[PDB]
């Protein structure tokens, strides 16, 4: 052979998968959003593009840890910032209920007494507040008295209303000596090669879905709804649908008025529903029925495609507890239900009712859930439908053209995938040989 | 046995009183409660007041209210029941309590610094077998 | 325009060579946004000084394999005698670097030992007899 | 709450047992367990003597002729083998909690 | 034309403006008040004995005072710095009960109330007797005069750890490396526009602020004469702050002297309130030299009248309002007294102040953790000097030239800090950089 | 002797280059002064803050050691490949600034030019010197 | 004359007194547990299976066996890592109520030590009470006058931490320590180091063999031996207001057991925080204790004896019986599996020149000898049993005012970490490496102009 | 042999210098360091805050050296020729006295009180000849 001598030449790039530590960055400017909770690093000005014209790359659209990462954080920045405020047991006290009246149904909104040890140790204050129907434990020897549902083992509480939480679209990225890659291949099956690959220097800017069956206010497929699974045939796995074209939700208020609290200690407040302003009755969603029916209609056909055959997609019946059938909503922070079942019934403009639960479990792994302050003044909620999570299971076919797809759900973490089954954060790597005939003009 | 005084009988007039004093032998009465009642020939007892011996107190048959007040010696545990506006339907013999009560409670309730918000003073533990009583008449 | 750490992804080692000054240009970071002020409250940190240390680590392992500092160098390593058989011409002018980094994942602890024996210790030792005089 | 006890005179054969009664018309029991139970007799010439039956608890002294129990709105006492000595008032105690009076009291005499 | 390469080596240090971080030192030693925290708590260093100076010959620089932000930077952190030493230390939320009384053996400031708390064992309830002051409660209607905790409704209940007095300590800043101060070093600078005796300084000095008000005191002293400074006078939306070139005596006492109390709080918690006077009990009050204060008057009037062209009469008392903007004052120990600083100033152109303490304080004037200022016994002597104060003209004056009338005002604790950036800027230096020079090209192939 | 830390600011961008070393220790310095407080946890606010400027004054000094890195010009004072560059920027002599001026002066402009001057640093990267170098080792 | 020209390639064996930080290095085993101490060992590096270690040869180091940094850096750490384990715990004020207690049931099929306590309790809802019910030991509990001796939390003046976490304690392991780069490691070695001065078979060490921070009181367990006799130290051994560690050359038997016990009842207090009770004796109730034959005691015993006698000159003085302490302090403490033994040392101290020493066992403790809060050891389910770790003994030293010296009673102490540590840490030294490339000679730079 | 600080100890320059050029290969335990960083993580405990103040600690001193040799225009050699004159940095004790005799943790001991000679004479004289060369060669 020639004098195939051994150079190290690099800058040109290789790479390994991340397991690095992201951080939050945004358009960053008091922050009342704990999704940012008090800081976050300034966005790029200028993303750019960067494409590896003749480079693929192997991605897989379920095994990210950069989404779990994201719900590391999700969850610290909850208690970081309760962790600092107000926990509540006096509460624990029963209430006496009664049905509330209204201005001239069963008793889903109730006045209740509640005896407060609280401000001063010599005096205990019976004082009212308002309740919804969504209410905690009847008392099994009394007459609709209540006790705390929370208790127990548990104490929660909007520890500090002025900071809670909005969905607000915070990106994050990659520290020194990290890159993202990013697949621009359309129609990607979400495993294997991705045709083609390009730069991204921070993620897009994200808003946080905490809520099952519907994917709202999130980004959009191009020209298609988009249905992906790490695996289809796999009845153990949830399918999510990305929309095309999004539907329009627009929720109205129960009423339009205010809120009381109970002095707890000097800077310990504990707040209720207060006086009500209309028929709160009304809370509702108006949702488009004919969009959301064209909607099913693409979904319907992109699913028999998948099956290769003409087949039915029944939509019966899941969950079994509201906090998983209803894809409720935090919209101001607090805990609205209607009826997902009414929107996409047994088939395969529409005006869902809706209800208030301010106590709703979160998806920490302590089972605990986070009680949402009442909201004085009114709700106005808008956003669209951009997505769907699909659940079929349990052997109740006997025919090729038969299926049983309806509305499930899964994490945080999985709703979060749907922007990031897009990228793969890599590490920058050196590189190593580039032999040649060459020889080192030695002196020694 | 705790030897039971009370007050002699006596006849007033009407629209008088009487004081009956209730003294226990050995002063027993320290560690005990006084309810008092009024027995009228041929009829139950009913209760014209309370008070303990830590000095907790209240009238109880409301048509007393203001005709008996019970106050007592500490000292020589004697305990008296001064009756006014004495009528021809006040004659009955009258019996201090013997035995005891105890401060119960059944509505426990406390705050993060402990302070007792507690709701006690129910629940008499003994009965009352009391000495002859006496006889408070009226007459003109 | 060069793209540093894409682009050049696509590039043989003859073709990548444009670009070599580029991503070395790029290396870790621009640092602006961390010199311009969760767990990132230390983990900022921890993951500073970890690119730290890539950094030196591997100015460092450069001066081991010979010359840092200065562009790069060959030394009297022959690499088909701890390689396989494919012809650089392969490497050089019909091969990606990737596929070819690839491969040495069987071979990177052949040229580590070599490097340390020769490129470093016996250049070190010419050296010593070099500066005698 | 008020009390009442019904036949409020029971003329025996010596030796027969009585039944006597109580009725408050509130139900009554300990707020914290068993109902509260007792009794008391005035025999003529006599002081008030006492019969508790407070499920467990007896005066010292009660003898085997007397016995009871009962909860809520009622209770009752009964007495076996009824004597002359036994003549006398009974009267029904009331709960604890309302607070409490006395009873309104029952003639046992043997019938003539 | 010559072939020219534009290039400068590292090495030509390229300045530009600092924007974070100092780096702390000091006149270390093994201290007790390091022990207990009382005004650096961690990571000062031992500094350096000899701290060099670069005066440069060609260097004038555009300086402005109200842009000294690393003062804010400063400000912050001694209040994160104190956060971190009261916690979880002296929690005093379950203290909040009521207390009965009406007297103490002037009006009765102080009086001597009793109360129960139950805690340190739930088993129990506790009476017990305190000394409390009318600054720190509010009374209650039909028991005894009753009074709750000022604080009782409101923010945190605390107090100061008991071990950590507070007495400023002379702790200064060298900057952290790659930056440098660069200091003015010359005389009648009006804190904008250039200052020209410029120099490279490695550290500057230490500064001694405390809690006050309308007064600036231990602080540094004017070269020659009183110096008066402000961003802007013409407004009435900026504060003019008064440096002296001569300190005045200020001399407080207890003036008697106290015993301490314990308040047994909880299981392993600090004990301490205020108890019994021992001798008479007694006003306290600051003996101020008033000579010495009569002669910076007329200073302070002539450059207040000396900056302001024709106008005549100047100066005169405050408008009212809060303690914290109406009376002058000083954390003596830790001790926040506040002093009726009239006497100063009744009029237009020896003194013994009184003197009251609030115990429950925001010393921060802000954040709302106020805290409750145990005293420690026996009398105590609070020995200080004046060495500056806040001014500022209302602009609610009529239209002649014959008044302006300027009051004691008040401010940040970093408004005050910065008279002491006022002669410096901190610099980033960047020495690499470039410049044309002939240059041969060096060729390999 | 010499005037000492940023001494180079009092005199002409000629005498400048009396400080070439000086502020080489002026990268230096303050490494002598953190030792101290490690002769005294440590998760405080400054204790915090010391590390982090530590990291910072590190990967500035790296960044700008990389850019000498880059060219090749790390290790000395004076490096040199003259690169010929677009003086429409400048028609001043050289007397007429290293031998007149502070060169604080100089560069109270100059990043007006700033691509001009990156343009010149990539060029400089050895962009074309590193082929004639990499032909010379092969034949 | 030779002109010269300064310097050499550095590497150059010079060095300084290094500044104290600790590099963790691992055993690459702490990984696989769920508990405590040991995870500060998971958080931790692993080493190198056969570290260099190199003889300086002709060269001495000065080593002090009482003094400097290292083994004072070890307690802070351990303090540190014991509070971060502690911090998630439970405090329960509402722990300190008064109890009412009888003697220990068992089956009718010593004395009255563990009681049977019960109390009514306010519960996680504020008006709930419930029974409280779970057995105490009396060095836990103090009696209240007039009160039929019921009790009350012995620990209720200070900070307590309520609970140690039952899945969370553990016994500490041994972390071998490593200096960070551009520092080393010097050990002494040196078979009979007299413990000060210059050291003069030192050689240079790439981390520490690894050093167990575990707890006994005033005994030594678990380290290492002396090569050959035991090894009696102390700055200065006749200066009595120091006090003398000895190592042994030989181990000492132990046989340490606690009998068969369950847990029971986790009791709420709080908002998912309860009290972790004390479950039934299984089997005959009895105390711990310790089974060790004399013949080892003795014979160690007689040695330092002996040397003593000598190291003093050739006086009569001997080992002897304790002035007693807290109880802490009269009684030699150990963990095993959490559990804290005090065994009654007097079996052996009550002498001059199947041994059984009873055991107290106490659930109420501050770690080791330090002061302010304390915690207790949740009850341990199943036996515990100690053995075969004795490797040093206790701290010992006298006093007097007496005229005559022919008698003094070496009494016992210690216990306090950093002494016990040091007493093994000291063999090993930190610098700092400079590289000093630096040396002025003769010839010139090869400079053109 | 890695005779230096792992071994030299023992003997004076005038013979270890024929071996402290193998002190280069102890640079391989800084690379090892790289083994080391593989650890996971996930907050931070004792050693974890302390292990990562000590890299950065190892940082400052591995580049105050490298600067040094950079400024003392040594940088990538083994030795370089700095020609700096004994001047006032001069013992009373020849140079080939020393070296014979130079026990390295004997000899330092001159230094200690020469040191800001060693680092001033050659920081500066160095780089004034270098850099009046180096510009110089620019010019022709
Ligand atoms: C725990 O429960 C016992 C139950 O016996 C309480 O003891 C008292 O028992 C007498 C018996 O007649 C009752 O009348 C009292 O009211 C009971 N006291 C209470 C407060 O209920 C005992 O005091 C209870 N202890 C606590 C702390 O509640
Ligand atoms: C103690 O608390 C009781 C609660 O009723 C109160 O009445 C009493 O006055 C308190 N004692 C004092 C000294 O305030």
């Amino acid at each position: 052979a020639e004098q195939l001598w051994v150079t190290v030449y690099y800058g040109v790039p290789v790479w390994k998968e991340a397991t690095t530590t992201l951080f939050c960055a945004s358009d960053a400017r008091e922050v009342h959003n704990v999704w940012a909770t008090h800081a976050c690093v300034p966005t790029d000005p200028n993303p750019q593009e960067v494409v590896l014209e003749n480079v693929t790359e192997n991605f897989n659209m379920w095994k990210n840890n950069m989404v779990e990462q994201m719900h590391e954080d999700i969850i610290s920045l909850w208690d970081q910032s309760l962790k600092p405020c107000v926990k509540l047991t006096p509460l624990c006290v029963t209430l006496n209920c009664t049905d509330l009246r209204n201005a001239t149904e069963g008793g889903e909104i109730k006045n209740c007494s509640f005896n407060i040890t609280t401000s001063m140790r010599d005096k205990v204050q019976k004082e009212y507040a308002l309740f919804y129907k969504l209410d905690v434990v009847p008392i099994k020897n009394d007459n609709t008295s209540y006790r705390l549902i929370s208790c127990n083992t548990s104490v929660i509480t909007q520890a500090c209303p002025k900071v809670s939480f909005e969905p607000i679209p915070i990106h994050y990225c990659a520290p020194a000596g990290f890159a993202i890659l990013k697949c621009n291949d359309k129609k990607f099956n979400g495993t294997g090669p991705c045709t083609n690959v390009s730069t991204v220097q921070c993620t897009h800017g994200i808003r946080p879905v905490v809520s099952t069956q519907l994917l709202l206010n999130g980004s959009l497929a191009e020209e298609e709804v988009v249905i992906r699974s790490a695996n289809f045939t796999d009845n153990a796995k949830i399918i999510i649908v990305q929309l095309n074209k999004s539907v329009e939700i627009n929720c109205t208020r129960p009423n339009n008025n205010t809120r009381k609290s109970i002095h707890i200690g000097p800077g310990r407040a504990f707040y209720t529903t207060g006086e009500i302003i209309g028929d709160i009755r009304q809370a509702h969603c108006n949702i488009s029925g004919t969009k959301w029916n064209d909607t099913l209609k693409q979904i319907v056909v992109k699913l028999k495609e998948q099956f290769g055959n003409k087949t039915i997609v029944f939509n019966h019946s899941s969950g079994g507890d509201p906090e998983i059938v209803m894809h409720s909503f935090n919209c101001g922070g607090e805990f609205f239900y209607c009826n997902s079942t009414q929107l996409f019934n047994s088939t395969w403009t529409i005006v869902l009712p809706c209800r208030i639960k301010q106590i709703v479990n979160m998806w920490q792994e302590v089972g605990k859930a986070m009680y949402a302050p009442p909201i004085k003044g009114q709700i106005r909620c808008s956003s669209n439908i951009t997505g769907l999570i699909l659940i079929r299971d349990g052997g109740k076919n006997r025919s090729e053209n038969t299926e049983i797809f309806r509305p499930g759900g899964g994490d945080m973490r999985d709703n979060w995938r749907s922007e990031l089954y897009k990228y793969k954060v890599v590490k920058i790597e050196p590189l190593g040989i580039a032999p040649t005939k060459a020889k080192r003009r030695v002196v020694q | 046995q705790v030897q039971l005084v009370q007050s002699g009988a006596e006849v007033k007039k009407p629209g008088s009183s009487v004081k009956v004093s209730c003294k226990a032998s050995g002063n027993s009465f320290s560690n005990h409660d006084v309810h008092w009642v009024r027995q009228a020939t041929g009829q139950g007892l009913e209760w014209m007041g309370w008070m303990s011996h830590e000095g907790d107190k209240t009238g109880l048959a409301q048509k007393f209210q203001g005709r008996v007040t019970i106050t007592r010696d500490s000292g020589a545990s004697t305990v008296y029941m001064e009756l006014r506006g004495l009528t021809a339907d006040d004659t009955a013999i009258y019996y201090c309590l013997t035995g005891s009560k105890h401060r119960l409670r059944d509505y426990f309730l406390y705050n993060e610094y402990g302070p007792n918000y507690e709701e006690w003073g129910d629940y008499l533990a003994t009965l009352d077998v009391w000495g002859h009583g006496t006889a408070v008449t009226v007459s003109s | 325009v060069f793209l540093g750490f894409l682009g050049a992804a696509g590039s043989t080692m003859g073709a990548a060579s444009m670009t070599l000054t580029v991503q070395a240009r790029l290396l870790l970071s621009g640092i602006v946004q961390q010199q311009n002020n969760t767990v990132w409250g230390i983990k900022q940190l921890q993951a500073r000084v970890l690119a730290v240390e890539r950094y030196l680590k591997d100015q460092q392992l450069l001066g081991i394999w010979g010359c840092s500092g200065k562009l790069i160098c060959t030394t009297a390593v022959p690499w088909n005698t701890s390689w396989s058989n494919k012809s650089y011409n392969q490497i050089w002018n019909n091969m990606t670097w990737m596929e070819w980094e690839r491969e040495i994942d069987n071979y990177t602890s052949l040229i580590y030992t070599l490097i340390e024996d020769s490129q470093n210790q016996q250049e070190k030792n010419e050296q010593e007899l070099l500066e005698l005089d | 709450v008020v009390i009442t006890q019904s036949p409020l005179f029971l003329p025996v054969t010596p030796g027969e047992a009585a039944s006597l009664s109580c009725k408050c018309s509130h139900s009554l029991q300990h707020s914290t367990g068993a109902n509260y139970l007792a009794w008391y007799l005035q025999r003529p010439g006599q002081t008030p003597r006492l019969l508790i039956h407070l499920a467990t608890h007896r005066a010292s002294g009660v003898p085997d002729r007397f016995s009871g129990s009962g909860s809520g709105t009622d209770f009752t006492l009964k007495i076996s083998r009824v004597e002359s000595d036994d003549v006398g008032t009974y009267y029904c105690m009331q709960g604890l909690h309302s607070p409490w009076t006395f009873g309104q009291g029952t003639k046992v005499e043997i019938k003539r």
